[PDB]
């Protein structure tokens, strides 16, 4: 029920011989599982937690300079040297300065000059790296019980990814994950600013053009390449001065366009990424699936509701006797000829007589009728579904295509049952995605559309090669238009 | 604020309806309609939240329904212990909470 | 500077929106269009050069677009 | 941001050294070369594209250079 | 949720690469540019001629 109302709702149907289905969970999204004779469950990734962060390096973004020094030499005497020149807290640069009799030197020509200033950093941003084994994944397991702590929270660790949830009345659900393949934190770093944090690629973080310290440095004098944060001026080639650049925190913010914001205020809270997990439902049961009918009447307390996924949610109240008892629910036609819909909330049950119960159903396109109870006093509703089968199919195919685009090879594991076709598709798309990543790494989206246009034109103007090229081009165009950055 | 009658009285064992009226931002737009019972000298206790549904441990005598900008509370079979202060509360659109003026329930002897 | 090397297109995007997603989607196009509007002479020269260098209309347009894009 | 629209080559240069003469002449060369050395696959793909669309060697090299320049700049 | 961006002064400095450094903290002072002038040396004479 917790997944009711979220536009990122997904459905998986059927089970294999071992009652195992591969599923994939993303932050902010959740999936709904059901089978022929299994309870309907909701799976949601809510929290990603990293316990042990390690500081990789500290990037300074505001600096101040004091103790400015200057030493000059007459021309043809080399360049001057100062004892702060070795002192690498002091950034130094050598330029050339006009010298002459008016400058107190007996010769005329290009005279040496050097200036040094103490480099002191006011505040900086931290880049934290976490080993993959220090990740914590939180999963809520709420069944479609119809109740108005409803679900069960379980934790996934890379070292112990084997777990099960004890559902009250449903038995036990076994859910084993594999976080080693979800996100490779071995190449990721948790950049942390004054109060905001981003999850960025480690390699892109290392080569940032800022002064930096080793992650273990504490005193603050081991800054590398301070020249990227300070500048030297020779307006008239007569005297050089060094001034500090401005705060780079705004520039850094502009530099994190494609970065994903995370939380590091009260712990390493991550609300990003996916999780491909293996679901086993051998030992699931239905609450009171043996009770008889509710021969009494019913009344709707909250009327028909339409979600973004074509399903209906109904809360109804029972006033007859025999509780607990089964709820007669079925999607019939007007003359009562053929079954038209199916129940998302399989086996609606009245736990307590005065307790309202929420029911879910998926009516077909067109006129749909909800049957509640039995004569006398049977309820019949008159909701109409807006859409068409072709529209549903095409929306499904865009959803699948975008999911493939955004999950890579793991998208085949969203509803894989271990079939050979699924494995072949996964391998082919895996090698294709490896080629694509090795090809279009670190490139803007508009450039992706440009490339797609180029290969589409080439394929159009050049037959197996032509069709392969146009397919690659249209795929690249779809990837470019669908990618956020 | 929320407008509702100051005092409502009814014979025991009867059915009475009391209404709480607000505006479109809090009552007529949201389902955050809840009713609380305030005993004299005791802490308030919720008797009804999400008027279409009822809380746990509360008798089914209390029933709530919303008609447009007015939310109504109906009690079936008035009894002696029902004499207490009842408040209607709504979570407004602006993110804050608004409460009714308080109602005193009287049961005839 | 860092603004010249954004963390974009590195294959880490997921379903949740990125940092500068909406604002940064078209900001490059906006600045390029403003530069084109405020520097028409270079655009005309680039069109002439693309017309002269290429051999077919497609690469005329391609060279024009590339020269226009690189200049800012 | 403002860093993407620097006041470069607008005809106001004088004899005195400007604010970022020395290394401002080159942050281009450095960032494009770092991008090349960090994403060689795109450079290879641009090479095949230049060999394909380009008919003469000069236009092939021109297209390759323009694509290689766009790749970091467009980001 | 709305959050304010960072400090743009560093971005501004990286945007002022081609600008010329001038000092106007205490009065507007400039140390750049050119001045065309017409020199009239009519009334000059050699000292100690």
């Amino acid at each position: 029920m917790r997944c009711i109302g979220i536009s990122n709702r997904d459905f998986v149907e059927g089970v294999s011989g071992g009652s195992w289905v591969d599923i994939v969970l993303e932050h902010g999204s959740c999936v709904t599982t059901m089978a022929k004779n299994k309870p309907t469950l909701d799976f949601e990734l809510i929290k990603t937690e990293a316990k042990q962060p390690a500081t990789l390096r500290k990037y300074c973004i505001e600096a101040k300079l004091t103790n400015t020094t200057t030493d000059s030499r007459c021309p043809t005497q080399g360049e001057p040297s100062l004892n702060e020149e070795q002192d690498k807290r002091f950034v130094c640069k050598h330029s050339m300065v006009d010298r002459g009799w008016g400058n107190g030197c007996g010769l005329f020509g290009k005279g040496g000059i050097v200036t040094c200033a103490m480099f002191t950093c006011k505040k900086n941003m931290k880049g934290k790296v976490v080993q993959p084994e220090n990740l914590e994944y939180t999963i809520v397991i709420t069944p479609h019980s119809g109740e108005e702590k409803h679900g069960k929270e379980i934790k996934i660790t890379p070292q112990s990814s084997i777990t099960e949830a004890e559902l009250t009345g449903y038995g036990t659900v076994t859910m084993e994950c594999s976080p080693r393949t979800g996100l490779d934190f071995n190449e990721m770093v948790l950049l942390q600013m004054e109060n905001k944090a981003w999850l960025v690629h480690r390699q892109w973080f290392l080569d940032l053009p800022l002064p930096w310290l080793p992650g273990a440095d504490t005193q603050g004098s081991n800054w590398i390449q301070k020249e990227t944060l300070v500048t030297f001026k020779n307006p008239h080639a007569k005297k050089q001065d060094v001034v500090v650049l401005g705060s780079q925190e705004g520039a850094m913010h502009t530099a994190l366009t494609g970065a994903t914001e995370i939380q590091m205020s009260s712990g390493n809270l991550l609300f990003t990424g996916h999780l491909k997990c293996r679901l086993r439902m051998d030992k699931l049961q239905l609450k009171g699936m043996s009770y008889s009918m509710c021969t009494g009447k019913f009344k709707v307390v909250k009327e028909i509701a339409e979600t973004q996924h074509g399903t209906i949610v109904i809360r109804v109240q029972y006033e007859g006797d025999g509780s607990p008892c089964k709820i007669p629910f079925e999607i019939m036609d007007l003359e009562k000829r053929h079954v038209l819909g199916r129940l998302i909330t399989v086996n609606p049950i009245v736990t307590e007589k005065d307790s309202p119960v929420n029911i879910e159903a998926e009516p077909p396109f067109g006129d749909s009728y909800i049957i509640i109870g039995v004569e006398p006093g049977q309820l019949k509703l008159n909701w109409f579904k807006k859409g068409s089968s072709i529209g549903q199919m095409i929306e499904t195919t865009m959803r699948g295509a975008k999911r493939m685009a955004i999950l890579g090879d793991t998208a085949w594991d969203f509803g894989s049952l271990g079939g050979v076709f699924t494995s072949i598709g996964k391998a082919l798309h895996q090698v294709f995605g490896a080629i694509y990543g090795a090809a279009f790494s670190g490139v803007s989206w508009t450039m992706k559309i440009l490339i797609g246009v180029i290969i589409t034109w080439i394929g159009m103007n050049s037959t197996s090669l032509s069709v392969s090229l146009v397919l690659v081009g249209v795929v690249t165009l779809y990837l470019g238009v669908m990618v956020q950055a | 604020a929320l407008t509702q009658p100051a005092s409502v009285s009814g014979s025991p064992g009867q059915s009475i309806t009391i209404s709480c009226t607000g505006t479109s931002s809090d009552v007529g737009g949201f389902n955050y309609v809840s009713w609380f019972q305030q005993h004299p000298g005791k802490a308030p206790k919720l008797m009804l939240y999400d008027v279409t549904s009822r809380p746990s441990g509360v008798s089914s005598r209390f029933s709530g329904s919303k008609s447009g900008n007015t939310a109504s509370l109906t009690i079936s079979g008035l009894q002696a212990e029902d004499e207490a202060d009842y408040y209607c509360s709504s979570h407004t659109s602006r993110g804050t909470w608004v409460f009714g003026g308080g109602t005193k329930l009287t049961v005839l002897a | 500077s860092v603004a010249l090397v954004p963390h974009v297109g590195m294959g880490l995007e997921t379903r949740t929106e990125t940092w500068m997603s909406s604002e940064g989607a078209w900001k490059h196009a906006q600045r390029i269009e403003t530069w084109i509007l405020r520097h028409p002479g270079f655009t005309i020269m680039a069109a002439i050069l693309a017309y002269t260098i290429g051999t077919t209309h497609f690469q005329r347009a391609l060279i024009f677009i590339l020269l226009t894009a690189v200049a800012p």
